[PDB]
């Protein structure tokens, strides 16, 4: 035998010791997963319900704009319709983390929306695009209002992609609490701990309080080193959550106004041109959830031993060897540190 | 569950981006994301 320390005779053999083990880790895996099962749901909730927030935003932000460009700019339109999709549509895709540049996407929206206005509502009578498209630059025709939307919704939007890459990576890191892998010497404390006793013919004797106290200390030495990061990753998260829907719903009122500001000079512009060419109270509500959970990592082996069966009173309980009347007394972890360290300076730049 | 006790209801199926979750601008998990089908309690 490798796991079972024959002190008489034994009534299991080398197999049975095998499933003993294989029933170990089953055992600390349900036990992990049921102390992780409530944290997880929240953050699972709170993210898929941010995610369709945000999307629902956009959309309905998307649609305002379209209404108030059909409503007040019919000459505009089918146009408008196209440059106000792909913008939002670029805004989406920068929320949901891929790369998109947010002054390219408000230079792309007035470098597409100048040569209609022109077309359509100053000079009335598709080669020439490009240079309407170049002058709109060249001549500053929207004056500061498109530096304006730049920095009002690159600012909003850059906090709102960092806070669901947050959300993310913790539902990612509490996923993997419950499926950290173990040395072989934790599996044998273990599989000694809770089975081994079967193998000297006891039926019910539960091992130590104070040999579950050593056991589960001796194997969660890394794990309890990640409740710094962890702690650290909890206040970023409450000092980032100290934005984007009022943002991007006034949108479409700036860009009315840009429009109105350029329509202002049309006077010399034509002739010119013509010569050259409830969320905040969910945040709050999430991160007052999540401060209970802030001793997760330190209070964990406190957990796994209360919550398997242990002589409390280390009297008349087992050892891991024998039956006496009183006790005598990193690479997985590695990258949850490494992502919790990447995401905790993200957040606290963003403060 | 059903939201709707009789007639046509909806029932949800969640699929994260969280295993492995994008970090450093990595690229977002492709497909959709929720699932819903229409039951009939
Ligand atoms: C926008 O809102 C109006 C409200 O009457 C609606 O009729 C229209 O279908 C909506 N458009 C979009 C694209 O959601
Ligand atoms: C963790 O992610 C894995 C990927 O297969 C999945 O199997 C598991 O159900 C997720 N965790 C929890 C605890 O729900």
């Amino acid at each position: 035998l490798q796991v079972c320390l024959p002190k008489g005779p034994t009534c299991c053999s080398r197999k049975m010791e095998e499933k003993y083990q294989l029933t170990a880790r089953l055992n600390m895996e349900q036990l992990l997963q049921s102390a992780s099962m409530e944290l997880k749901f929240l953050i699972i909730q709170n993210a898929a319900v941010f995610q369709e927030a945000f999307e629902i935003v956009v959309r309905h932000a998307k649609n305002y704009t379209n209404a108030m460009f059909k409503n007040n700019y019919p000459s505009l339109t089918p146009q408008a319709f196209e440059f106000v999709g792909e913008f939002f549509t670029d805004v989406s895709l920068y929320i949901l983390g891929s790369d998109i540049n947010v002054d390219d996407m408000v230079n792309e929206l007035f470098d597409s929306l100048f040569p209609v206005i022109y077309t359509q509502m100053m000079n009335p009578g598709l080669d020439i695009n490009e240079c309407l498209r170049g002058a709109r630059r060249d001549l500053k025709v929207f004056g500061s209002f498109p530096k304006l939307i730049m920095t009002q919704v690159s600012k909003s939007l850059q906090v709102t992609r960092i806070f669901l890459q947050a959300l993310n990576l913790g539902i990612e890191v509490i996923n993997t609490t419950d499926h950290l892998k173990f040395s072989k010497d934790c599996g044998r404390m273990l599989t000694r701990m809770w089975y081994c006793s079967y193998c000297q013919g006891l039926m019910m004797v539960k091992p130590c309080g104070g040999y579950c106290n050593v056991v589960m200390q001796g194997c969660m030495a890394g794990v309890v080193e990640i409740d710094k990061y962890w702690r650290e990753y909890i206040l970023s998260l409450e000092e980032l959550v100290n934005d984007m829907e009022n943002v991007l719903l006034g949108l479409f009122s700036t860009i009315h106004d840009s429009i109105q500001y350029v329509q202002k000079n049309g006077g010399k512009l034509t002739t010119t041109i013509g010569k050259l060419c409830t969320l905040s109270s969910r945040r709050r509500e999430l991160i007052q959830k999540l401060k209970s959970f802030i001793n997760f990592y330190s209070a964990l082996p406190g957990y796994i031993c209360s919550h398997s069966p242990v002589a409390e009173n280390d009297t008349l309980c087992w050892n891991g060897q024998e039956l006496v009347e009183r006790y005598s007394q990193e690479p997985v972890v590695s990258q949850i540190i490494d992502k919790l360290k990447h995401i905790n300076q993200l957040l606290r730049t963003m403060s | 569950a059903c939201n709707v006790r009789c007639g046509r209801g909806w029932q949800k199926r969640s699929r994260t981006c969280t295993n492995p979750a994008p970090l450093n601008g990595g690229a977002f998990c492709e497909g959709m994301s929720v699932q819903k089908i229409t039951c009939t309690a």
